[PDB]
RNA sequence: CCAGCCCUAGAACAGGGCACA
């Protein structure tokens, strides 16, 4: 259809605030919820929370601001839990930061959150004219040397590929996009609406349905910093401003029987693990290799 | 001392005196006493003089309040919402009518320093001065050391 | 001597009507007669101006000084007043607006010299004034660029006049 | 140089001179209520039905030998003393007392209400700003019993009525800053308590007064608040370990 | 040496509020991950060395009153061990303190 | 204890100006003050403009429907019946209608004799401008206008203060001539133009676009932007000189920082020397034909 | 945000500060190494 | 100047910090953990590990022995030297001893305090600062990458 | 980039080192 990228973006803001404002409405009371503390620093602490309203930011907030600073995921007794994710009943909380001794969750959120900014900023960097579509956030594990994003581009940039100058740009893009601070939000829609919040994206769309098909309830998570909406799993970290470090590597282009997608590769670290110099250019120069990883 | 008080251009309110002349006391009220004998000068003027003034100016409303006070007080009102107030304690018949007609001429405005005794608007008639009004122009305008 | 800081903090303001912004929290406590002097408790006063709670007592925690563990035992009794009396959620949302320390009544006592000499030692005493204000801490005012430096100075150039010319 | 400081507050109270007075304190009120009316977990449907409401009420008014000897003899002690008329007298006073604590009369509330409620009543608000108000009534005040106590070593007798009252009010409770905290101004909640006003019957002079505030052990939980609350931790010592309850 | 005038306050301030008079943040502050207290990056955590300090002062008050004299000291090793626990074969032939407190959990058995 | 009473008495004004200064109070209505006499402030304000107005028609002009809301809202809130003379007030929305009907053609047809090479946007914007709010409001406030208007919000936001002053318009309208309330309109609102400029209050946005128009209704081919003098190109503050020449003849000639600036100061001498509007015009004329 | 100082082994581990050191030994090594024979690289005209 | 000198000036003089490190090393030798000044902590570093080099030169060793007799002031720690912190300290060369600096000093000098300890004694392990674990994201990298420098050999 | 540990560098503040061992 004939829609501008900016209508696209305004669109897809106006319908994911209705959904968050009928997700708001469900629940026309403030119930009290019974929050505990399971964590190790502070044993028996006790939160009345608000139903659908409060957030693990807000208790970290009424612990202390270390907390804040520090703990970047949240253990809601079973399962892992983003900051900005409203409370739905009672519980018991445990943060989680960087530096712990089974980090591997809080690791892996990093990367979905780095590899969703990255494609954010891959969407947003190219021409008008030009057709570029999201496809998903490659799952690769920790001990990958780079988080890896697929991009569909159109048939006539198929020959180029992005020299040092684009990668520079890129990278200058996303530190652009880190000073901003953009709180990452998370929201449970159906695929019923996500069909028609993308409407344009069919690898987007066929990735719902996929991700909807192994969930009972057809149940999708969606993912919105500032302006831009993406779909993606797990939980992802509470604030941008957290990635120090932000690099893009390169691209490789793999070729299948129905299309070619652009594989970018990008590199990341906190402002609470930032390296030295030289062991940013080894890991950068590790990165710069291919990653391979779908199952 | 200039560097100590205020001061402020000499300007006129509603660019009086241009289309008409609008005299700008807008009410003058005097507070005194019947008995004390400080307000003997603001009663003997209250007796004779109230009257021919208030025919002289008929666009300032007169008021007159006899009250038990000891400082016969004068506070003129203006036009753009100026209170001047001043004291006519234990003054003659001659000097209350003086006051009384300069608190009628002046314009309310606050009594400071006035930085310029002129104030002319657009004073660029046939031309201001600029570095360039008085050098004469080159073949194509050249500068003094260019080289076509 | 004089108690104001102190009657500050029973002031009532009206409630706010619908579709009004929420006016931030402000309390005001203080300790008086410290045994600490008046400038070294400015000292700290200025170290903790400004900044946050938690950073504050995180920078007072590990001060050398005396008043150190006095301000922080005040900025503790502060926020547990914050939370229980006044209505202030999120205990670490507060910052320190104001922080100030003035002199009290000394006490006077004869310090000798030698030759028959003396003088008069005075015993110092400070009060110790704290404003927390809600919500999060004022950004820290950037040194001035040079493109502001600029646009200033084309300002100061346009605003000249020809002076005694009319 | 001899100088050294003064005015240090201590608060210390001694049997000797708590003893030593001159005359003995006079207390406009008894201490706290000596009967506490239990009442039975079923008017919370017993009100739904309006005449099944008010043939129980009566008949438990009238059953109790103590209430019945109790306003015996408040009548043989004063007289013009009517059942019937005191309902309505009570509301008025309940309503009037809560004007007063809007309007921040503290004479007026003092007149109105007893020393055992005042404090109760101004302390958690003597700095908040109330709107309160009457809307409606679901179900009339029911006089439901009536106590006397009378202590002998004086001869001061003390009549207790307790009444309740199914309410219909609307509460908006705001802070010094002009934030609201507790609930709306424009919900009409219902509201079920007790009444317990107190009279002293050797006072040539006997103004009802409102003493206590009876709530059922079975009465629906408060609004929540506005805001969110944590409650701290045990705080431990070093050589102290954490124990978790299970 | 006398001062010849008054100092004014202008530069009494300009003195005494210099940044080279002025204390420092220090920025080296960190939370502990076992206790959850304040440290700084070079040194040990306040509560858990107190922590520490509390458990070896009951250890030696303990082993002092085992040795009723003040020179009487082990001639070989020894072996701390709280209630429910029974000496091994490798802590066998060593000086035993017995506690009544059970073993912390900080406290490694090894 | 000093004796005298002198000290403390003037110690206690001392204490009342500085409870003054720390904590001001709201504005008070001059009408509650208490040296206030209605009839004879309407006649003043009638003496003092050299005017005859009408009493009636004065008093049916200062009353607002704001104030008619209120002393109703008091009136119901009292219980006491009013609607004897209270309804009997003559709302002055009419009145205010007619003096601004009257302004506007007058303003119009002033500008326009005047003025003849004004368009019509930039004679509407002259009206405008003259009937605005911040004018209006001015006029009003310095003719006291504010004091004498019936009416809640002693503020008086300037909505109310300037149908208060257009109904004051329209009652001298109705009561005297309508020549003489044209000369009191130039003599009360054209001062307020002295020493303005056109583009001032116009706000145009493309002066060289509407100068080609002009030039294209007066048969002018096109101008010729060039560059006639110059203080300096790499400097930090340049200062450019572009005129405008049509046919090889200079018509305006600007000054600027940049070319661009320089050039669109050009175009808007050589608008203002085609509308007639420079500095070097004839002044206003303000006697009586 | 009141970012705290960082430095080289504060985030390493045992077993990564000594992998580090040989990355960096051996590194320097080879550079030395590629380093030591200037004159048949490209050297400029004596 | 005092360029090229590895002593620094404690007590009142040199007897008086040789007599100050001898107590030092007597309370060490005898609780097996104490905490003092961190300078005079750090002086006594060399002087332990000196002492515990000169235990385990053996009983028989009659300048060990006279070594042992002017230091350990308390007779009852010469042989708990010799049989106790010198038979388990073999195979270790110079890892004997542990120094750790603790928060200043709560009374009003805040003087800058550090503790001593001698490895494998009985007492409650201190906190000691560790690494971080191989789990975190700096080190999952390093590890990858020291992977795919054992794969390219 | 400067937490901490050394220095033939230094009152404090500054400066040079902490990978080959
Ligand atoms: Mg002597
Ligand atoms: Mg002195
Ligand atoms: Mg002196
Ligand atoms: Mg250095
Ligand atoms: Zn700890």
């Amino acid at each position: 259809s004939q829609l501008s990228p900016t209508e696209l973006i305004e669109m897809q803001n106006d319908l994911f605030n209705k959904e968050k404002n009928r997700q708001l409405s469900l629940t026309p009371r403030t119930e009290k919820i019974e929050v505990k503390h399971v964590g190790k620093t502070d044993p028996g602490t006790v939160f009345v929370m608000n139903k659908n309203i409060s957030t693990p930011y807000s208790c970290a907030m009424h612990l202390s601001e270390w907390y804040c600073r520090k703990s970047i995921l949240a253990l809601v007794d079973g399962q892992p839990w983003d900051m900005y994710k409203p409370l739905t009943k009672s519980c018991e909380i445990k943060f989680l930061t960087f530096k712990d001794d089974d980090p591997g969750e809080v690791n892996k959120a990093y990367w979905r959150s780095c590899a969703m900014m990255m494609g954010c900023v891959i969407e947003r960097a190219f021409k008008d004219e030009y057709v570029v579509s999201l496809v998903r956030a490659p799952e690769v594990p920790v001990i990958a040397g780079a988080f890896c994003y697929d991009v569909v581009l159109d048939k006539r940039l198929d020959e180029w590929m992005p020299t040092k100058e684009n990668l520079h740009s890129f990278t200058k893009d996303a530190r652009a996009l880190i000073y901003k601070d953009l709180p990452f939000e998370t929201l449970e829609v159906e695929a019923k609406v996500a069909l028609e919040i993308f409407q344009h994206n069919k690898y987007k769309l066929d990735f719902i349905e996929e991700k909807a098909s192994q969930n009972p309830e057809r149940i999708v998570k969606l993912h919105r910093f500032g302006d831009f909406i993406d779909v993606s799993e797990g939980p992802l970290i509470p604030r941008t401003s957290i990635c120090f470090q932000y690099e893009v590597s390169a691209v490789h282009n793999l070729q299948t029987q129905s299309s070619l997608v652009r594989r970018f590769q990008g590199l990341s670290l906190p402002v609470h693990l930032r390296a030295h110099f030289t062991i940013w250019n080894k890991l950068l120069e590790r990165s710069r290799k291919m990653v391979t990883e779908d199952k | 001392t200039a560097r100590g008080t205020a001061s402020r251009f000499l300007t006129s309110v509603l660019h009086n005196g241009l289309g008409r002349y609008v005299q700008q006391l807008q009410r003058l009220s005097f507070s005194l006493s019947r008995d004390a004998p400080s307000s003997r000068g603001a009663r003997e003027f209250v007796e004779r003089e109230v009257t021919d003034f208030a025919r002289r100016n008929p666009g300032v409303v007169i008021y007159v309040n006899p009250r038990p006070c000891c400082v016969p007080r004068v506070v003129a009102e203006y036009l753009n919402g100026a209170v001047r107030e001043e004291s006519i304690h234990c003054k003659s018949v001659e000097e209350i009518a003086a006051l009384v007609q300069k608190l009628a001429d002046q314009s309310g405005l606050d009594v400071i320093r006035i930085r310029k005794p002129f104030h002319t608007d657009s004073p660029s008639i046939q031309g201001q001065w600029h570095p360039f009004t008085n050098k004469p122009t080159t073949l194509g305008g050249l500068r003094p050391r260019e080289v076509q | 001597i004089s108690r104001k800081w102190e009657k500050k903090n029973k002031i009532v303001y009206p409630p706010q009507l619908p579709g009004e912004p929420r006016r931030p929290a402000e309390i005001y406590h203080c300790r008086r007669q410290i045994k600490y002097s008046k400038d070294k408790m400015w000292y700290l006063a200025k170290l903790i101006r400004g900044m946050s709670i938690d950073q504050a007592l995180a920078q007072l925690e590990f001060s050398d000084k005396k008043g150190a563990q006095i301000i922080k035992e005040v900025l503790l009794e502060a926020q547990d007043m914050a939370v229980r009396d006044h209505n202030v959620e999120f205990r670490s949302n507060l910052y320190v607006a104001e922080s100030t320390s003035g002199r009290g009544q000394y006490l006077k006592r004869i310090r000798y010299h030698g030759r028959g000499r003396f003088g008069i030692m005075e015993k110092v005493f400070c009060h110790y004034f704290v404003k927390l204000v809600e919500g999060p801490p004022p950004p820290r005012e950037a040194p001035k660029t040079a493109v502001a430096h600029a646009r200033e100075y084309i300002q100061e150039l346009r605003n000249r006049t020809i002076t005694h010319a009319l | 140089s001899e100088k050294e400081f003064v005015e240090h507050a201590r608060k210390a109270g001694l049997v000797i001179p708590h003893e030593r007075l001159e005359r003995p304190i006079h207390l406009a009120c008894t201490a706290g209520i000596f009967d506490a009316y239990v009442p039975p977990e079923g008017d919370a449907r017993i009100s739904s039905l309006s005449k099944e409401g008010l043939a129980q009420r009566a008949e438990r008014l009238k059953k109790n030998v103590a209430s019945q000897l109790s306003i015996r003899k408040i009548r043989e002690s004063d007289p013009n003393f009517k059942i019937k008329d005191f309902p309505e007298k009570a509301k008025d006073i309940f309503i009037e007392a809560h004007l007063c604590l809007n309007n921040s009369d503290h004479d007026r509330l003092h007149t109105l209400v007893t020393e055992n409620c005042f404090p109760d009543m101004v302390w958690d608000i003597r700095y908040k700003t109330v709107r309160w108000s009457f809307v409606e009534s679901l179900e009339p005040p029911q006089v439901v019993q009536v106590r006397c106590s009378s202590l002998m070593n004086q001869g001061n007798i003390y009549g207790q009525v307790t009444v309740r009252m199914h309410t219909r009010q609307t509460l908006a409770i705001y802070d010094r800053f002009g934030r609201l905290m507790y609930g709306q101004e424009d919900v009409p909640r219902d509201v079920l308590e007790y009444v317990v006003f107190e009279k002293h019957l050797v006072d040539p002079y006997g103004s009802w007064r409102m003493h206590g505030k009876i709530i059922p052990p079975w009465a629906p939980p408060k609004q929540p608040i506005l805001k969110t609350v944590m409650i701290p931790g045990p705080q431990l010592k070093p050589w102290e370990e954490f124990e978790e309850p299970q | 040496a006398a001062p010849k005038n008054r100092r004014s306050i202008e530069v009494n301030r300009c003195r005494r509020r210099n940044p080279q008079k002025l204390i420092k943040v220090k920025n080296n502050i960190d939370v502990c991950p076992e206790c959850g207290h304040l440290k700084q990056k070079h040194i040990l955590c306040g509560y858990c060395y107190e922590k520490v300090r509390k458990e070896t002062a009951e250890i030696r008050r303990q082993m002092g009153k085992q040795e009723g004299g003040p020179f009487r000291a082990p001639t070989t090793e020894t072996v701390v061990l709280y209630s429910g626990e029974t000496p091994s074969e490798q802590d066998q032939g060593k000086r035993i303190i017995e506690r009544e407190r059970k073993r912390p959990s900080w406290f490694t058995q090894n | 204890a000093k004796k005298g009473f002198r000290a403390a008495y003037r110690f206690q004004k001392e204490l009342e100006r500085w409870r003054l200064l720390r904590c001001p109070p709201p504005p008070v209505r001059r009408s509650e003050k208490p040296n206030w006499d209605y009839h004879a402030e309407i006649q003043a304000f009638g003496h003092r403009l050299q005017e005859t107005f009408s009493l009636d028609l004065l008093k049916t002009a200062f009353v607002n429907s704001c104030y008619i809301k209120s002393e109703e809202a008091k009136r119901q809130k009292l219980g006491i019946d009013k609607e004897a003379a209270l309804l009997n007030l003559k709302d002055n929305q009419e009145l205010s209608e007619q003096g601004i009907s009257f302004s506007q053609t007058c303003l119009t047809q002033f500008f326009e004799d005047a003025f003849p090479d004004l368009p019509t946007e930039g004679v509407t914007s002259l009206v405008d401008f003259l009937t605005s709010e911040e004018v209006v409001c001015h006029v009003a406030r310095n003719l006291a206008v504010e004091q004498l208007a019936l009416s809640a919000e002693f503020p008086v936001p300037p909505p109310v203060l300037r149908q208060t002053f257009f109904a004051v318009i329209g009652a001298l309208l109705q009561s005297s001539g309508p020549e003489r309330t044209a000369l009191f309109i130039r003599d009360f609102l054209i001062t307020q133009m002295t020493g303005k400029e056109l583009f001032e209050m116009w706000t145009i946005t493309n002066p060289m676009g509407l100068l080609v128009e002009e030039l294209k209704k007066r048969k002018i081919s096109a101008p010729e932007s060039r560059l006639t003098r110059q203080s300096g190109s790499t400097t930090a503050l340049p200062v450019y000189f572009v005129g405008l020449y049509c046919d090889r003849k200079l018509i305006a000639e600007g000054p600027g920082e940049t070319v661009l600036v320089a050039e669109e100061e050009a175009a808007r001498v050589a608008l203002r020397k085609l509308f007639g509007f420079t500095e070097n015009r004839r002044p206003w004329d303000y006697s009586k034909p | 945000h009141g970012k705290s100082v960082t430095w080289w082994d504060e985030h390493l581990s045992e077993e990564n500060v000594p992998f580090v050191k040989q990355l960096v030994s051996d590194e320097n090594k080879a550079q030395l190494a590629s380093k030591l024979c200037p004159l048949k690289d490209e050297p400029w005209p004596i | 100047i005092s360029h090229g000198r590895v002593f620094r000036r404690l007590g009142l003089g040199p007897e008086s910090r040789i007599h100050l490190l001898q107590n030092l090393l007597t309370g060490l030798v005898r609780h097996e953990r104490i905490e003092a000044s961190w300078a005079r902590v750090d002086e006594l570093r060399g002087y332990a590990e000196k002492l515990i080099d000169y235990g385990k030169l053996g009983d028989t060793n009659e300048r060990a022995m006279r070594m042992a007799d002017f230091w350990l002031t308390e007779k009852d720690l010469i042989p708990k030297l010799f049989q106790v912190l010198a038979p388990r300290f073999q195979g270790q060369n110079g890892g004997y001893t542990r120094m750790l600096q603790i928060p200043n000093r709560n009374e009003q000098d805040r003087a800058k305090m550090a503790v001593i300890e001698y490895k494998g004694n009985c007492l409650p392990p201190l906190p000691l600062p560790r690494r971080d674990s191989n789990l975190t994201l700096l080190n999952q990298l390093l590890q990858g990458l020291r992977q795919d420098q054992e794969a390219s050999s």
